[PDB]
């Protein structure tokens, strides 16, 4: 029963910066092998038998080590190179370890908060949804907290976060806030807190129910 | 070159069963083994087993013997997977992949999404999200829906840059997302922006004008 655990978990890496992310094995083995994959893609072979380049793998990669520890390495980090990478035992059972986000370093960027009040359509229907955007921002470390009438709320939220944008390397984050046409109507102000390392104070934005 | 293509989504209810294909071209099919590889929502890869051109010449991974069945048609260089008595727990995306001449899943299948659930087929509700200043962001929140995917453009691919679209979150049985667009002030509300959401499961297509007013 071999387990191979990678290390880190998650690591950031500034372009043309120097990176390895290790693969251990509770146990002995021969050969390891590792894959790259991009979200919403297949995985790709990367290197194998250890030091060995597949196809399509530029130089820049390197793998090496023996027993029980194994590294991949990229002498000089590039955006195309934010991934997850997978290690994998060569022979059966075939195990993969739980694998290594790479992200791409950049430099900070408070996001760009709105707030959207229920559509008209929606409230004729009889629904009431609440949206907050939360757009390019960098350490995607933040945190959303919902303000109805001044009270805080923690239920009846969605969030989910797009990855880098593979223009500005920044991270998204989407919160939707869900209610009926009388939960909505009963209360008057809406607000969305953002709290981002890039601010000591975090950025407010809202809308009255009526007027707004 | 060396290519494995794989069926399209499928959708089973719990206790049903499915099968899965992958048919190799560009290559003997039978020199090589055929593999394949689970990977749940959000998580990593798993092993199921192999196949080397014998419908019964296979290996698996313990945990899948009594879940997976793998058999292989040499006239038409397919392989195939079988999933019986699925669970939610079999919701996932597999690959198939070739055991190379080097000994590594040296080429693989593009995936297989597999939702089990007792849902309907279900349109999207799409509701125009209106803002407020000076590069202006207008959103499309696009709600309860069965199942995914979905595709949203903005002004049928007009706007593309500025364009954000989020993974969609399952709420009640039901996916529900959102998109958003920003664009220069000087752009909106001087100009019509529409957000388009296709729904291919229900054959449905709609088109939502954001308009002025919150």
């Amino acid at each position: 029963d071999i387990v191979l655990t990678q290390s880190p978990d998650i690591t950031a890496a500034s372009l043309g910066q120097k990176v390895t992310i290790t693969c251990s094995a509770s146990s002995s083995v021969s050969y390891m092998h590792w894959y790259q994959q991009k979200s919403g893609t297949s995985p790709k072979p990367w290197i194998f038998e250890i030091s060995k380049l597949a196809s399509g793998v530029p130089a820049r990669f390197s793998g090496s080590g023996s027993g029980t520890s194994y590294s991949l390495t990229i002498s000089s980090m590039e955006a195309e190179d934010a991934a997850i990478y997978y290690c994998q035992q060569w022979n059966y059972p075939f195990t993969f370890g739980g694998g290594t986000k790479l992200e791409i370093k950049r430099a900070d960027a408070a996001p760009t908060v709105s707030i959207f009040p229920p559509s008209s359509e929606q409230l004729t229907s009889g629904g009431a949804s609440v949206v907050c955007f939360l757009n390019n921002f960098y350490p995607k470390d933040i945190n959303v907290k919902w303000k109805i009438d001044g009270s805080e709320r923690q239920n009846g939220v969605l969030n989910s976060w797009t990855d880098q944008d593979s223009k500005d390397s920044t991270y998204s984050m989407s919160s939707t806030l869900t209610l009926t046409k009388d939960e909505y109507e009963r209360h008057n102000s809406y607000t969305c807190e953002a709290t981002h390392k890039t601010s000591t104070s975090p950025i407010v934005k809202s809308f009255n129910r009526n007027e707004c | 070159g060396v290519k494995l293509q794989q069926s399209g989504p499928e959708v089973v209810k719990p206790g049903a069963s499915v099968k899965i294909s992958c048919k190799a071209s560009g290559y003997s099919f039978t020199n090589f083994y055929i593999h394949w590889v689970k990977q749940r929502p959000g998580q990593g890869l798993e092993w199921i087993g192999w196949i080397f051109h014998g419908s019964d010449n296979t290996e698996y991974n313990e945990k899948f013997k009594d879940k997976a069945t793998l058999t292989a048609d040499t006239s038409s260089s397919t392989a195939y997977m079988q999933l019986s008595s699925l669970t939610s727990e079999d919701s996932a995306v597999y690959f198939c992949a070739r055991w190379g001449p080097h000994w590594y899943f040296d080429v693989w299948g593009q995936g297989t999404t597999v939702t089990v659930s007792s849902a309907k087929t279900t349109p999207p509700s799409v509701y125009p999200l209106a803002p407020g200043n000076s590069m202006v962001t207008l959103g499309c929140l696009v709600k309860g829906y069965f199942p995914e995917p979905v595709t949203v453009t903005w002004n049928s691919g007009s706007l593309s840059s500025g364009v954000h679209t989020f993974p969609a979150v399952l709420q009640s049985d039901l996916y529900t997302l959102s998109s958003s667009v920003t664009v220069p002030s000087s752009t909106w509300p001087s100009e019509t922006v529409t957000c388009n959401v296709a729904h291919p499961a229900s054959s449905t297509k709609v088109d939502k004008k954001i308009a002025a007013a919150g």
